[PDB]
């Protein structure tokens, strides 16, 4: 096998992939790794069997740096996973991890601002950010959408966001929504005195239309926009990220259509690779998990991709799914956004798991507070601040979250109607 | 109940909790010091405490992510010293909001920022029970 | 020798150069001057030996005006010193002075505003200007950089400046720094009531990027930007100076990499020629000296190039290094900027040497004041104003500087903590 | 000590020194006259004394180097005459800041500009000892 070189030592500039592959019976693992690998040739330098699964191996592939176009996530995905999931010799194939060498990382702009620049621009420190998804999902007029945005933001929420499928429809054209949301953002800012924002959806049919929506957001002076990178495409995302860096706009990234590629354990691309591709292409926030009942998915896997998308240097840790040491050479980090049913008594768990550098999203639209949207937002903000204060005092949140919530509720009438 | 939109201003972190006592401020400063960070004190009167768009009149192209009064005025070993400085700032400027800031000395970035004082004279803010009417 | 014409009388339109050359032994000085000189031919019209140095002569060369491109410092330097320092017949060669005829001077725009227009725009009269270099040099976030700028400016400083190597880095992108510095400038202006400014570094890789940074500064309404002309190039500098004249921006010039060309006495180009090239190309300020301990370098030489870069008509003075009478035909003057360790008790000396038409720069970042950045700036401002007032009263600063400083300290608590 | 950011306005040249007496003003005017320059007096009330961006709302493209209230209102042989005019301006406009300006008659440019009067009624400025708190 010219393409299986177990004695090869990967270079400091090689792009490395870790494939979890299940070959068809009768096909030796060495032959299957050689096929995936097949001066500019990709080569399989390491194969390890999976302890716990039958006929399952991890194949490590090394690609020369000259193979890829500088600063192009599109080309990287075309080269690595263009036509390899269609090999008949493989029963199942799953890309688990990528190693982006610093030499390649330096060719990317990365996220427009990052976590620290975001915190400095918004003047919010020492706590997680809070967001809500305006509900109902569709049918609402731009005026009523703006009213809901203002009501939720004035309560104490830092962000609101358009629904993932809200781009521009007969019921609510995009420019009307942008104008009414801008009025709501400014009203809530004047009322509370804190900087507010709303994830305006710029996702559109053509790059020209998407840039026009970003331009409108820039002309209104609003802080942040939103994009669907897995449906819009890396090419559209990279254009939007370059624009946002040029014009000082924050960029929230929603991972629509992700489960179509990262759900099945045997086939597809693991979300961590999609998260690294997003960080390379550019995004200040990246919807990274759902909290149905509780944070779903293995905690270690979540922590692994959160560290991969946040930290500057992540050492190899197979326990958390890190197959390679990832040096980001000072590329700005991406803030993970945990969305879903974030109930008030579940805030301590998520604050403990994520820390301060994350945005908790109430994608359920809240509305569970009997008093209204604004008091519900206040209750959430009070709960988050109380949990953060308790954690800063040395409390163990996983053991005293209920006590902290009760103690905060003892003095908060808004949280009292929420804790019931 | 209805969240009051009248005289209900807030100052970011820990602003939605009841006013912190000396022991609570001390514990927060000890947390900042434990992490290896430097605590300092910011203060501003009521005229330059809230965000504003006063200087946006001088700008073209865009004003995205620009807000006035994000910077306050600067006023660092342990909680007791920062508490003493908090009392000193209170005496020197009784009508000024005081904010405790944290700075990571290695990354050279601000890592903390919570209000610790609200001037009794100013009435632009509500109390934990008067926030809803 | 067709190129040595000792009877030639230079024309009113000739460009004249005074070369200090040390020929190899056996080479007569006339032959070496003829070589440097070699209707459009440069000619050596005068050779004088240097009294005090062995085998050292000053060669005067006359170039016809038709040889150079109008308004092009790049072409002037290409023609005069393109390939003449590589002659084997010369042990050492040093360009000492240039004579720019008015006919050539009129083809240049010159500095965008000049000293008098700067004073009128800033509404500051009768005193030197004060500046600080934000320290630490690197690593600081845009937010913290802006905080330092605001703290130093509110004290009473007229200017702050980016570090020479601060252009755009992973730790602090340029647009974030521009925005935070603009907020700091406006806050300090509102607080003190005086017009403030910060030398924003526009030095960039491509002219397009440099013009984009200048455009951002213009869109923020901030007063002044900065450029590294000896590293960016005369072509880039001239573009920036034309832009600044068009859009009403001040331009501070930093002489990075100058010692690589103007340090050795036997080889290179004397700083006075670089200062005249800067004044032709364009710059409102030009970092002109360091004050390590005290103003370094021969005082007469410093005074000579300060007068050459300030006055409209400088008569030949070999004592101060002026080899030719320089008529500037109403070209705007450049303000010299003396930087380095300007200690409080050393202010009277520099005020006496430079006068009012100069900017004293605290490139050490001050920080020596135990109280803080703002009181340290105030102490400096108080000291400068006291020295200026004493000089206006007829006092001899070089003899009573300590007395004036003490008398100012008697009533200034901020200066009391600085004078210790 | 901490530089006070409250009511600490300044007016450029000689504004950071203690208020100048009649003899000091006279010596400064004599210095202006000695150089061959013409001294005059500028005055402005508190509403038009400090720089402002009130008219920037009418401008596009850029507002670089534009500030309002840079011009004051004009109110010249020796120090005594300028001092007499300073007293006259004080009597006529007691709530107005007075500024001595110098004009080079040959270059036709302004060469001098220092404040000589701060209205006692207005309290937008501090004193040499109250500048730090």
């Amino acid at each position: 096998l010219t393409y299986y070189t177990p004695d090869y030592q990967p270079k400091d500039t090689d792009i490395l992939a870790a494939f979890r592959m299940t070959p068809q019976p009768g096909v030796p693992p060495e032959e299957a790794g050689a096929a995936v690998a097949a001066r500019y040739k990709g080569r399989c330098y390491d194969i390890e069997p999976v302890p716990g699964e039958e006929n399952q191996y991890i194949a490590y592939i090394a690609y020369p740096l000259d193979l890829f176009e500088e600063g192009s996530v599109t080309n990287l995905f075309t080269s690595i996973v263009g036509n390899v999931f269609g090999f008949k010799a493989l029963r199942a194939l799953r890309l688990e991890d990528l190693r982006i060498p610093p030499a390649y990382v330096k060719t990317f702009q990365g996220p427009p601002h990052g976590i620290q620049v975001e915190r400095d621009k918004l003047n919010k420190y020492g706590r997680g950010l809070l967001g809500c998804t305006i509900k109902p999902k569709l049918g609402l007029s731009a005026k009523n959408y703006g009213r809901a945005v203002y009501e939720c933001l004035r309560g104490g929420l830092d962000f609101t966001k358009d629904d993932e499928n809200v781009n521009s429809q007969p019921f609510m054209r995009w420019r009307d929504r942008f104008l009414f949301v801008a009025e709501a953002i400014y009203k809530s800012q004047a009322e509370t005195g804190e900087i507010k924002g709303h994830y305006l959806n710029a996702t559109a049919a053509t790059a020209e239309e998407m840039l026009k929506r970003a331009e409108c957001a820039k002309d209104l002076g609003v802080p942040i926009i939103m994009h669907d990178y897995l449906t819009g495409g890396f090419t559209a995302n990279t254009s939007l990220a370059h624009y946002c860096r040029d014009n000082g706009l924050l960029l929230h990234i929603h991972r629509a259509m992700h489960a179509v590629i990262d759900r099945q354990r045997n086939h597809g691309i693991h979300f961590r690779v999609l998260a690294k591709a997003l960080r390379l292409s550019g995004g200040d926030h990246l919807h990274s998990g759902t909290v149905v009942g509780k944070l779903e998915g293995e905690r270690e896997v979540t922590l692994g991709f959160v560290d991969l998308m946040r930290d500057d240097y992540i050492e190899k840790d197979r326990s958390r799914g890190i197959y390679f040491t990832q040096d980001w050479v000072s590329l700005p980090g991406t803030m993970p956004v945990a969305s879903g049913g974030i109930h008030v008594w579940h805030m301590p768990a998520l604050v403990e798991i994520f820390g301060d550098d994350a945005c908790l999203q109430f994608g359920g639209g809240t509305l569970g507070h009997p008093w209204g949207n604004a008091p519900g937002a206040a209750a959430n903000r009070v709960a988050l601040e109380a949990c953060t204060q308790a954690r800063n005092e040395g409390r163990d949140l996983a053991r005293e979250g209920g006590d902290v919530i009760r103690a905060a509720c003892k003095w908060s009438p808004e949280l009292a109607a929420a804790c019931e | 109940q209805v969240w009051t939109p009248l005289n209900n201003k807030f100052f970011e972190t820990f602003s939605y909790l009841p006013p912190m006592t000396d022991a609570e401020i001390s514990r927060q400063v000890d947390y900042i010091v434990s992490n290896g960070w430097t605590p300092c004190l910011e203060f501003a009167g009521a005229e330059s405490a809230y965000t504003s768009n006063e200087n946006c009149v001088r700008m073209q192209n865009t004003t995205c992510l620009y807000y006035d009064n994000r910077y306050w005025t600067m006023w660092c070993t342990d909680g007791g010293q920062v508490l003493r400085e908090v009392q000193a700032c209170r005496r020197a400027f009784p009508d000024a909001y005081i904010r405790v800031v944290g700075f990571d000395p290695v990354r050279q970035v601000q890592v903390s920022g919570f209000l610790v004082n609200r001037p009794a004279s100013v009435r632009d803010y509500q109390g934990p029970s008067t926030r809803s009417v």
